[PDB]
């Protein structure tokens, strides 16, 4: 059953990776100008 | 009647604008001023259900 | 001397292996290929501009604007005469999502949408007025708005 | 063309060729110039130009193959910018078009 | 009537303006003025088809 | 002459594996699994003004 | 069928080269005057 | 039938030769003048 | 026969030399006077 | 009639001027006066064919 654990593998690393697609929030920008 | 027109659509949350101009958005739980409620809502193709059978979608002449 | 012509025969195959047709028909399988490439699955959105009066009651519901990803969208903003309104300050939420170039004294704002489909909000401080005006920029759909105006209440 | 400023009014779209400079001079009704304040283009990558900051005149070369792109000018007397669409790859090539403006 | 000429000819879209001086974009899922419905918009030869039966084509002047 | 267009097609196969059709139905994939990237679970909320 | 294989390795590989084509967005540029 | 190949590997140098001597391109030249 | 490739060798040789020349063309050259 | 001689031959195109100094250019699928339907377009040579069986090319002078 090595296909099993290869698909694991891989989805696995998808899964990392959207988790640090989803981790991550960028902040606010305020902007003023005269 | 007041034509409901579709200004935004995205999965869960819908936005439309009257004929008059007025504003409003929904959901598919959620009661539907002159429709009744809100039957089903999807992103694709975009096409809105109420439990009036009436069905709102874009404009045909703004798509 | 046939000797002399074969090599000038297996020269000329060896020299030029690749044939003119052969040149122009990958030349057109180049040209296919970059168009299927630049080509976009879908229609493209419907460009298309507005003009809004926007309501300021606090009853009420604040503004949305549809958006496309890769252009370059005019938001102008004047009082319920249609006089030009500049622009104090804003603050603007979500920096990788929507590009913006603002000229400091001017009235226009020029939004450039980075991002494919996430939404972003984005308030806006005006000159004399004591309450911001906020509103939803909503990018990926059928209808790209060129343009907007917004006639204010005030 | 004579350009239109109604929202309702589709924005105009130019026909371009790959290299191959085309020269916009924007001039009013009565056919004056109106000299150009600044200008916004998206797509730097698709889209080459040389505008020197005085004249009405745009120098645009199309630097990509079929990806088109939107273009805000704002003129010396005018607060609304003029939008249009650019898009390269037709039958035909504008070297030079005259629009007009409404004001 | 309208004698519309393509402007932009793309998957998708289309751009035409009449022997009226009116300029217009339009898409497949769309009614055309004098001529029905859109049938096909065809990217290959620069053809527009119409529900009416109709081609839309450039000026043999204008190529 | 077989020679040259056996290797003619050949050439232009191992040039382009992906025919263009292929390349605008996995262009197609890829926007679908951006908007499968951009969707959001839930219900997403309503923006208001409170006084 | 055991020649299958390889022919997959060149697809992802223009597969892989064309997926990075899409990702980058082009900043938009604003000159001013006088 | 396998010699085509040895002769194909020819022709893919040439491939390769012409897409970046297409896709190129230099820009305007642009003269000012007083 | 071995003859075959030998008169090849040295006509490709020339002929290689021989396209560039056609290939490269040097710029005019321009003169004021006062 | 009106006499047309060729300043300019290119695959794709062609390029005709007048002997009365009004110049154009064609391709495949179009007309001219005088000449008919262009048939035919030979890149090589400047030769262009018509339907009336008449070949414009370049002028005697422009030789």
């Amino acid at each position: 059953q090595q296909e099993i654990q290869q698909r694991t593998s891989d989805m696995l690393t998808a899964a990392t990776q959207l988790v640090q697609d989803w981790k991550q929030v960028e902040t606010q920008v305020y902007t003023e100008g005269t | 009647r007041i034509i409901y027109y579709i200004q935004a659509v995205i999965p869960g949350r819908a936005w439309l604008i009257g004929s008059n101009g007025s504003t409003l958005t929904v959901r598919e739980g959620s009661k539907i001023p002159g429709y009744g409620m809100v039957k089903l809502i999807d992103s694709l193709q975009g096409r809105i259900l109420t439990s009036s059978g009436q069905v709102i979608k874009f404009s045909q002449e703004d798509s | 001397e046939v000797i002399d012509k074969k090599a000038f025969k297996d020269m000329t195959r060896n020299l030029y292996p690749l044939n003119p047709e052969q040149v122009v028909k990958l030349k057109q399988i180049y040209e296919t290929s970059e168009y299927a490439k630049a080509a976009t699955p879908g229609t493209p959105p419907k460009p298309t501009a507005t003009s809004q009066f926007v309501n300021l009651s606090p009853g009420s519901t604040p503004p949305v604007i549809r958006l496309s990803q890769g252009f370059v969208s005019s938001l102008v903003f004047l009082d319920s005469t249609g006089a030009p309104w500049p622009i104090a300050a804003y603050d603007l939420g979500d920096p990788s999502s929507f590009n913006i170039q603002w000229d400091k004294t001017s009235n226009t704002l020029m939004i450039q949408a980075t991002k494919l489909y996430n939404y972003g909000n984005l308030a806006v401080r005006l000159r004399g007025l004591n309450t911001p005006v906020m509103l939803t920029l909503i990018p990926g759909q059928k209808a790209v708005d060129y343009r907007v105006d917004l006639r204010v209440q005030g």
